């Protein structure tokens, strides 16, 4: 056997493993609440007679 | 698989296969394939034997 073979694939597969254990999952997603503003009631026409 | 037709014109002939080559140079190639089998075979019991 070639015992350079084994160091290099010993290696990969430690980089692999280290690569995917450094992985994370964050995610800072907003609300679905709305933000609301002000607003004013607005009259209807009336006809007032005695 | 071979034809009818070579065949029968091999034999005709009287033709043998011939070679320049050494008998140092061809067990040198099956040593060499055989370091390649036990170079994976040890690759694998080191890492992959689960």
């Amino acid at each position: 056997p070639n015992d350079e073979a084994t160091i290099k694939a010993l290696d990969n597969v430690i980089k692999q493993i280290e690569a995917l254990s450094v992985i994370v999952n964050r995610s800072e997603k907003a609300d679905d609440a709305q933000i609301l503003g002000p607003n004013t009631y607005k009259q209807l026409l009336e006809h007032l007679f005695s | 698989a071979v034809e009818l037709e070579q065949l029968a014109a091999y034999g005709l002939t009287g033709a043998y296969p011939r070679t320049n080559h050494s008998v140092d140079t061809i067990v040198k190639t099956v040593n060499n394939i055989s370091a390649t089998y036990s170079t994976i075979a040890q690759m694998l019991s080191t890492i992959d034997l689960d």
